[PDB]
């Protein structure tokens, strides 16, 4: 359905400045490609293809990026940006939960005085001096769209351009599925913690903690998103349900309560 | 010659928005002299490509079975696109074609009502809620049951009983625990049917 | 030729003393040239003399139809007695015996919960009385409606549906009157079925 | 040169299999010396011919305004398939190419609540109850009432307002008689959101409540 | 091609005394050869120095924008005050006049109705109060809950919608936690609208409604 290549920037912020060079990397993790990607580069009324024969692309001009690799569809649009203005928002392409979001309010060489990060056109936070603004653990709440301004030496407060911060689940929300939610006392029924995760985070293994009503099944979190029951009995029939998490444990997601009835 | 059978996607599939509906075309009784079957589909006469073909696999009486699905959705189904399967085939003489489409009929709206469990089995470990849904006209319904918007799976659904008046009723029997029941938890019946508003009826009912 | 069939007497028919149940073994596409189908009857393989020939009849497919009835006891039913059919016609090279008996799944005794209707039905002209029939093995079951005595024809009782543990349930929906409803008339749902005492459960409701 | 504006389809006909969601890429400013537009439709990178162009429509300013209506069904929209509509013209230089798509995010249920009228509102002629639905995400939304399974015309919705979560909150005030409502009569706000099981959540209030 | 927009004030400074209004005429696109504009600030038909213009910033597209906020006085701009900003620049061959008032209409009275948490939600670690205020005209109000005559600055008010009648409604929903409801606190809906009686109304909502 969505076998798209993800482009990933390096470094990661999609506004950068003239002189600067990022290198995009088409990264595909199933259906992978180590080389022979078609670059469906696009400025304005562009069709450009530059075709590498690696998986990264160096590029210094601005315009919309997207790769495709052999036997793939063409990736999602990565909209570069490359300013000669005096302040720019640099601010990271993809934002998911739990990440440390670091929206730079650089200037072009210049220390810029007075720096103050604007969340949907209201003040958010004051940078005094500094210029890396930092969100600890990225959700919901941090999403809109960002702008800083600054103060020059003597000539001009400059605002810089605006970067929206849209935060994406790292996994959709876990369901519990199970082989059966009448098992008859005495049958072997498997709990499964399925996660759709995302292609940008798909490398990162993810750890499943299965719950019984409030009671937690198992030794902690495991890899297997599926705990198989011996036998279960008409004592444990309860609300049955799972904790999907990260390897870090940052940000965890619970499954909706699921009843599973045993049957005698 | 090998036979064509056709049949329609499930009410189930074509009444929920989270489903994709499914047409399945069969060919049975496949020689293995020509097994080699091309499949054509239709969409009011327009030719289309987006249906998959299965892998043949092979019958008890030494025949091969091939199945072409094509991915149809809601809309186009609802309000009566014609599909055509055409089996294309050397040992048959000419290639069959059948003309299938969502059965026309006057839609009469289902009456959709929750019944609390009887007080002679709220001394049982567990309660049985149910949902008649009455006078609805055609067959082709779909019941579910929820409790804080997600879905129970104790239930059975009756099949659709032809009433007097020429519509038809089911029920829905959900078991719940009646520890859940009697401390005032909200269950819901859910009616997918093409009769309804927007297709959809939630019919709550708690121990009030 | 002419085929050999053998049917079950009706549920209700065993279960009840005040009915009379008879086993039928129907015999199809019988030739007319050759229509003198022999009839014998065995009880555990002893031979009786008590059954009735019912007169041959016309088919739409230019044959006759000669059905044999046997008087059974339900004593002699439900304890598991094989009952045969012989069957010999001048068109069959050899004599085509079919069996029937009692089926012998282990019972499972029926929890009759009957309930009122909803108050969303109270505003409609007829409401719908249904009694669940619950947790019930195997599905030889009948259910009936009787008010005041009397028993009623204006139900309709769903197919068994197989549970969640293995056993089977139904219901029966009953249409009367609002007026008749709230008048103050009480309605049983009789059920009967081989688990019960006595094969026969009738539950009672009304406004209250 | 004339500019082009792409339109997604609205929320409500994106959850509905009784409604046709559409996708329109309107283009303004069109001089009268070229009134020829090519409209070309691609979905997922791969050209559709499903779309039907309605007559061009003589504007106020002496300009020329053409929509473009592709139908798609649901299962496409909801999965987050990419849209371009193409337009060539004359007097473009090059042609107008827009993207549209749904807004990816976090879905999040929405929890339905609805609130009976003030007892200061049973001394007026007219109730407004209130279907308060907190706690969505996207603003992708259709809020509609219903009373006894026909549908109510006199609800307004108020769009969708950004909360301290993040996630969205709407309001719907149905106006109905007070007779209407004094009596035993049950109104249940209908509730559609990408996010809910099935699509869907119906939240009855009525006096006893 | 400079072009410049005036901002009235937002509807919650021009009511309360507290807090002031103020009228902004903001610039764009001015080019860095031609950056120098100035405001010439006018209350009805005289020209008035109280403005306050701010120093020119410069966008991230490399244009300036000056921005001169004018304060005024509330008493004024309630009674339909024209105010307007002359802005010069050396691009349009004369200075560009830009003209706004009071949105002018037959003023309605706001009818306050304060909401108690449903039952549903009466099981969530915070329940959320709402105040429906309905039927005033213009959609100019400004709506501020409170506790025991100190603001709780927990709620988020949906924008006016207009409704059947010609006049708007709005419903302002405030989330307090359910410990502080169950208490019996009560929870006063204070609404600001040129209409009400004193540019106020309160609305009281406890646990016992
Ligand atoms: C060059 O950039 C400037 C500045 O634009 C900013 O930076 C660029 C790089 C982008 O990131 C922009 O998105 C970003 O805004 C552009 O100037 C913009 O020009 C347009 C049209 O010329 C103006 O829109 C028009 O004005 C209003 C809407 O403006 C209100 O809402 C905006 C958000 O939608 C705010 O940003 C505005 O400040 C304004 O908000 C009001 O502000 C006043 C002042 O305090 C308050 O008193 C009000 O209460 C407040 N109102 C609200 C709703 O909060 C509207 O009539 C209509 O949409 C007009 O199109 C933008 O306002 C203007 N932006 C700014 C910040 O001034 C230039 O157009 C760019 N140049 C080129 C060549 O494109
Ligand atoms: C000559 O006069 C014409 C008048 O047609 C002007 O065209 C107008 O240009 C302006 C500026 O670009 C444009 O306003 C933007 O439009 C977008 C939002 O559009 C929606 O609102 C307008 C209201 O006028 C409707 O016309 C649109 O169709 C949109 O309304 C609804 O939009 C939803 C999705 O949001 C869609 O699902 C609905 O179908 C649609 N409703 C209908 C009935 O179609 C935004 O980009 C932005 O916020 C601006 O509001 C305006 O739309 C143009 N008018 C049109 C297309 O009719 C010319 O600019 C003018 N020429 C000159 C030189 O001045
Ligand atoms: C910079 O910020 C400080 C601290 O808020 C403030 O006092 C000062 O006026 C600002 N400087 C300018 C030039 O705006």
């Amino acid at each position: 359905r969505t076998p798209r290549p993800i482009i990933f920037l390096q470094p990661p912020w999609t506004t950068v400045f003239q002189g600067e060079r990022v290198t995009l990397t088409c990264k595909g993790f199933r259906f992978y490609s180590p080389q022979k990607t078609k670059w469906y580069h696009r400025y304005l009324g562009k069709e450009i293809l530059r075709e590498t024969p690696d998986n990264i692309l160096e590029v210094q001009e601005s315009g919309e990026y997207r790769c495709q690799a052999q036997g793939s569809p063409l990736s999602s649009p990565v909209h570069l940006d490359f300013s000669s203005a005096s302040l720019i928002l640099q601010a990271p392409l993809s934002v998911f939960e739990g990440d440390s979001v670091v929206l730079r309010c650089r200037a072009k060489a210049e220390v810029t005085l007075n720096n103050t990060i604007y969340k949907n056109d209201n003040v958010l936070a004051f940078l005094n001096k500094r210029t890396d603004f930092h969100i600890p653990h990225a959700c919901l709440k941090d999403n809109g769209a960002y702008r800083c301004t600054g103060y020059k030496e003597s000539c001009c407060p400059v605002s810089s351009n605006t970067v929206k911060i849209q935060v994406q689940e790292p996994f959709t929300r876990p369901v519990l599925r199970a082989s059966s939610f009448q098992p008859i006392s005495g049958n072997p029924v498997t709990l499964t913690c399925e996660t759709q995760l995302s292609l940008e985070r798909s490398d990162v293994p993810l750890r499943f903690r299965f719950f019984r009503d409030d009671q937690t099944l198992g030794l902690g979190w495991s890899l297997s998103p599926n705990f198989q029951i011996t036998a279960m009995w008409s004592k444990d029939s309860g609300f049955y349900w799972c904790k999907a998490a990260t390897m870090p444990y940052s940000v965890i997601s619970d499954s909706p309560r699921s009843w599973i009835q045993v049957q005698i | 010659g090998p036979s064509v059978f056709l049949f329609p996607p499930k009410p189930k599939d074509t009444l929920m928005i989270s489903r994709t509906p499914e047409v399945t075309c069969v060919v049975v009784d496949v020689s293995h002299e020509d097994p080699e079957v091309k499949f054509n589909w239709y969409v009011d006469g327009v030719e289309v490509h987006n249906a998959k073909t299965k892998p043949r696999e092979e019958q008890y009486n030494s025949t091969y079975r091939v199945v072409s699905v094509l991915t149809v959705c809601h809309q186009d189904w609802l309000n009566g696109k014609e599909y055509k399967c055409k089996v294309s085939n050397k040992a048959l003489p000419a290639p069959i074609e059948k003309t299938i489409s969502k059965a026309k009929g006057q839609p009469r709206e289902p009456q959709v009502y929750t019944l609390p469990p009887s007080r002679d089995e709220l001394t049982k470990n567990q309660v049985s809620l149910t949902c008649l849904v009455k006078g609805f006209y055609p067959s082709d319904i779909a019941v579910e049951w929820e409790s804080n918007g997600q879905p129970e799976n104790n239930y059975k659904t009756t099949p659709p009983v032809l009433d007097s008046d020429g519509s038809f009723f089911l029920y829905s029997k959900l078991t719940v625990d009646k520890s859940r029941w009697q401390q005032g938890n909200v269950f819901s019946c859910s009616v997918m049917h093409e009769a309804l508003h927007n297709h959809y009826t939630q019919k709550s009912l708690d121990k009030s």
